[PDB]
């Protein structure tokens, strides 16, 4: 998501989405919970005085 | 004669194109450092 | 014995096995809540991972 107050992106990341088993057919058990990663921008942007 | 065609009527509004700090910037099409600068403005200019 | 994909050892922590494939995800752009100069118009980008 992007929200345009804060001009800053959520990324989401959910651990239900590993698949149920390894190459080698091993049950995989850390597909519990999840992560966000928030992105800014960093730098002098175009059109804030004559410069 | 008719064979113009388009509309019989149709007057109205006209606006000028849309601008930002960004507009009529053409530094890459600018100045030399190989050729002479009314060659690098037309390979500029060729892609655009 | 110069090291070639056959023996690149991966040490990848973001959930991939291979360490040489490169992938990306989740592009999505947004308009800058920042003012810009009169008579210019809001400044967008995006980003992607």
């Amino acid at each position: 998501t992007y929200n345009q107050e804060s001009g800053l992106w959520s990324y989401i990341f959910d651990s239900s989405l590993k698949p149920s088993h390894d190459g080698k057919q091993t049950p995989v058990t850390d597909n519990m919970g999840f992560s966000v990663i928030t992105v800014s921008r960093t730098g002098i942007e175009l059109n804030q005085d004559q410069a | 004669t008719a064979s113009s065609q388009g509309n019989n009527n149709g007057g109205g509004v006209s606006q000028t194109i849309n601008t930002i700090t960004t507009t009529g910037n053409i530094s890459e099409g600018l100045k030399e450092e190989t050729s002479i600068q009314a060659e690098t403005l037309k390979k500029f200019f060729d892609s655009k | 014995s110069v090291t070639t994909f056959s023996g690149l050892k991966s040490i990848a922590p973001d959930g991939f096995a291979n360490s040489i494939a490169n992938f990306s995800v989740g592009l999505k752009a947004g308009i800058d809540p920042n003012p810009v100069m009169s008579g210019k118009k809001a400044n967008y980008g995006a980003v992607v991972l």
